[PDB]
């Protein structure tokens, strides 16, 4: 079925949301501080979950898991923005939009429901290129609808991602993600490389092999092309609010 | 030039890599005859050249990585575990 039980996925947000609550209230309290009191300013954030089966239990892989418990907290750490609107994407071979920037807020658990609902993990492809292309040009049509009536929008794209792209693919983001610093759009990624997986099984060993032109194979650490300005490497939920907050307060804010 | 994500393991006593190596992304058209190559290789087992063969739950690989794949319905987000044996 295109979509979890709409039971499974609310026994999933409520689980979540339990598991979460604390973690959630350490991030809203340090995003207080970050984003709000000391202009009148406008926030749009939208979480991008990466809905590839790269990220699926049938591939013995955990971060789909950890990405549905991040996007919960996260999701419930922001609803704490008065002037904040947050939407959801999901993408794989192609973009979806879960939850628009202008839909009802997070505060309730039939809505997070309905966003868990469409996440599956069965995409044949994770396409990483059309994830920005398409997030660039939705924070532009909302910059654009903003100018109805004054507005300091600043604007956030948080990737929730295992972050296994094809190689090739890293040069071809460097591109989109100029045009996404040139546009003031601010873009993390969120690695789940969940710790309890298995030992020994983290990104941050995954190497790669290439054939030269001898033909003798050259293997490289697969994260040193990796393009992203600011990431993040979830080994365990407990390691998101801090790390989350360190890189807004000082590169959001700056 | 796709890629496919590939988890080295063994049975044999002294043919263990380090946790470290296991894991690696590899070109989606090799053969067990280039992955003999990189197990020997200088970063992996630094053995020179030994023939391995390769078992994918419990069946030889005998195919391209990605004939493996398209032959199971397979895509190319498939981890694949590859138990090699000294051929
Ligand atoms: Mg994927």
């Amino acid at each position: 079925r295109p979509l979890r039980d709409y039971g499974e996925a609310l026994e999933m947000w409520s689980t979540f949301q339990t598991k979460t609550q604390a973690l959630s209230q350490s991030l809203s309290s340090q995003l207080r501080l970050i984003l709000t009191g000391s202009s009148k300013r406008a926030y749009q954030i939208l979480l991008c979950v990466d809905d590839s089966s790269s990220m699926s239990d049938d591939n013995r892989s955990t971060a789909g898991n950890l990405a549905l418990e991040s996007l919960v907290m996260v999701a419930r750490a922001l609803t704490v923005l008065e002037a904040g609107q947050i939407g959801v994407m999901g993408f794989g071979t192609d973009v979806f939009v879960a939850h628009a920037l202008t839909d009802p807020p997070f505060t309730s658990q039939d809505a997070g429901a309905r966003v868990l609902q469409q996440f599956t993990f069965r995409q044949d492809s994770t396409d990483m290129v059309l994830l920005l292309r398409r997030t660039i040009d939705h924070f532009r049509e909302a910059r654009l609808i903003q100018a109805s009536s004054g507005e300091d929008l600043w604007q956030l794209a948080l990737i929730l991602s295992d972050g296994l792209v094809q190689s090739r693919d890293h040069a071809r983001l460097r591109p989109l993600l100029r045009e996404a610093m040139e546009q003031r759009v601010m873009v993390v990624f969120i690695v789940m490389d969940d710790a309890r997986s298995r030992k020994g099984h983290s990104v941050l060993e995954l190497k790669e092999a290439r054939f030269g032109p001898d033909g003798v194979p050259v293997i490289h650490r697969y994260l040193d092309s990796f393009p992203f300005p600011y990431y993040l490497i979830v080994h365990h939920l407990e390691d998101l609010p801090g790390a989350l907050a360190a890189l807004l307060r000082t590169w959001f804010a700056e | 030039v796709a890629q496919v994500k590939v988890i080295f393991t063994t049975t044999e006593p002294d043919l263990e890599l380090p946790e470290s190596k296991r894991q690696l992304l590899v070109p989606a058209d090799i053969r067990r005859y280039g992955l003999s190559r990189i197990l020997n290789s200088e970063s992996m087992l630094d053995t020179g050249s030994i023939p391995f063969d390769f078992l994918i739950n419990g069946s030889f690989l005998r195919s391209s990585l990605e004939d493996y794949l398209t032959s199971n319905g397979l895509s190319l987000e498939t981890t694949l575990t590859l138990q090699y044996v000294r051929s």
